[PDB]
């Protein structure tokens, strides 16, 4: 491949796991066979910045070809699933809106926005809402912490 | 105009002689208006008067308690939307303070402080925005919430220092007010651990900080091999550049495989592609890099003429 991919599981530290409504990323808890409903993802090993605290990745659905990505939605950074063409996606130089640097501290990730420094990737606190953007993660008001675990 | 109907794929199991609350599960962007609530295929509205068992209130759906009898569809009318949502209520299983139709299955990797979530609190706030205290079980013997080895805040159970004996079902329960009458809850969650997430560093097997001897304008494939675990990365560096991938002449391609026998000491390959050795590539070696959160390992062939 052009791009370093690895399939994985990912899910918030209030246990919430993401699934589909209409054609949106929501986050909540599934039980018994509701759980086939579980989204898993391909994460890519884009480029962007080279740090020893930060390693850039896109997050895509599991062969979906739905990436997500944080775009201006009435002057506001917004989390938006994107179709994409399987025939180019993904690959090393993903646009900046795909792009989020993964951070870890002690089995928890965070995902920060490359295209807008200072928001990360996060969940409500009650179940069954959009996966959303925030700039507040220190104030409880959002989750922006992740656990993730590879399953190829 | 006609109606749009949606049927709801979640379905939510819940324990007979419980109370109970489901909001109609509209994705906000298609809110708006009057909801209400009709029982099986009735084109009746529910009850609105709380003192039944089944009624309408907040635009919520409310058992109070619920029962076996009610598992079944249900229709929320929120232009039109009318939803069908599914529910299930369940007795617990003989001599078990639960039944496993209806456990939320939750994980934490070995060796944090970690959380179990009871789910589905949201409703059962008082005002002034608070849950009621809930007491915290596994396998239906009480926890001791001291905390040092678990806390119980708000609708969490802090397990502190994640074990493997720690798996089991939890069972979180609380006394709700509803009414000026005290209604029970459970949920029921089987905690599963994952093994330690380990901090290690990647070993790159090849290159070897090594010189090679190469002609001027021909073409090379250089392999970096890295033992460590899939996760991990290994890429290559010339001249302090990571290799631009509209780069014309250099490129990459990321190969893996999976050590069955020790998920630890799988493989990774990096080909660095060369299609034309140019007169710059004999000034600074091609450096390949493993990296991981806890570390870097670097090392790097440098061409030569010959
Ligand atoms: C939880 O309970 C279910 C059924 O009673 C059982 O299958 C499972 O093994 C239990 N899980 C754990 C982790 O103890
Ligand atoms: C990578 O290194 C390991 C040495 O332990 C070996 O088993 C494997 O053959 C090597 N592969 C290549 C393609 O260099
Ligand atoms: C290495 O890159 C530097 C910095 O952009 C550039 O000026 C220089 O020409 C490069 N060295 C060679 C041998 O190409
Ligand atoms: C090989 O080269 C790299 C890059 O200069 C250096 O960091 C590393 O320590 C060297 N390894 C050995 C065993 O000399
Ligand atoms: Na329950």
């Amino acid at each position: 491949a052009p791009v370093r991919s690895l399939n994985c599981r990912i899910w918030d530290v209030n246990q919430k796991t993401f699934y589909l409504r209409n054609n949106q990323l929501v986050a909540g808890y599934l039980q018994g066979p509701n759980v086939n409903l579980e989204e898993k993802f391909s994460m890519s090993f884009v480029q962007g910045e080279e740090s020893n605290d930060k390693i850039p990745v896109a997050l895509g659905l599991k062969e979906k070809n739905l990436y997500l990505s944080c775009v201006l939605k009435d002057d506001k950074p917004t989390l938006q699933l994107e179709s994409v063409d399987p025939k180019n996606y993904p690959k090393k130089k993903m646009e900046k809106r795909f792009v989020f640097n993964k951070i870890e501290i002690n089995n928890k990730l965070e995902f920060e926005s490359a295209q807008f420094p200072n928001w990360f990737l996060c969940t409500a606190m009650e179940a069954d809402q959009p996966v959303s953007l925030t700039n507040m993660p220190d104030e409880g008001v959002m989750v922006t912490k992740f656990y993730m675990q590879f399953v190829s | 105009d006609k109606c749009k109907e949606r049927e709801e794929k979640i379905i939510l199991v819940s324990s007979a002689n419980e109370i109970d609350v489901r909001p109609c599960p509209l994705n906000p962007n298609e809110h708006k208006g009057t909801i209400t609530w009709y029982k099986d295929d009735s084109k009746t509205p529910v009850s609105t008067e709380q003192a039944s068992r089944i009624h309408q209130h907040k635009e919520k759906l409310w058992f109070v308690p619920a029962k076996v009898e009610d598992s079944g569809h249900y229709y929320c009318v929120v232009y039109c939307l009318r939803i069908k949502i599914s529910a299930k209520f369940v007795e617990n299983e003989p001599n078990l303070c639960y039944n496993a139709q209806a456990i939320f299955k939750q994980k934490l990797p070995v060796a944090g402080d970690g959380g179990l979530v009871c789910p589905y609190m949201e409703f059962f706030k008082n005002e002034n925005n608070e849950l009621p205290k809930l007491q915290w079980y596994k396998d239906c013997k009480p926890l001791l919430l001291d905390n040092i080895h678990f806390s119980g805040v708000k609708d969490r159970l802090i397990v502190m220092n994640v074990a493997e004996k720690h798996r089991g079902n939890y069972t979180c329960h609380a006394s709700y007010t509803y009414l000026g009458k005290q209604y029970p809850i459970t949920r029921v969650i089987e905690f599963i651990t994952l093994e330690e997430n380990k901090p290690t560093r990647p070993v790159i097997v090849s290159p070897a900080n090594e010189t090679m001897e190469v002609d001027l304008g021909s073409q090379i494939q250089l392999i970096c091999n890295v033992t460590g675990q899939l996760s991990d990365i290994a890429y290559w560096k010339w001249n302090g550049s990571v290799i631009d991938e509209d780069d014309p002449v250099l490129g990459e391609d990321y190969y893996s495989v999976e050590n069955p026998a020790n998920k630890r000491r799988s493989t990774l390959i990096t080909v660095l592609n060369i299609s034309e050795i140019e007169s710059r590539f004999y000034k600074h070696p091609f450096t390949c890099f493993a990296k991981n959160t806890h570390g870097i390992d670097a090392a790097y062939i440098q061409l030569i003429y010959p």
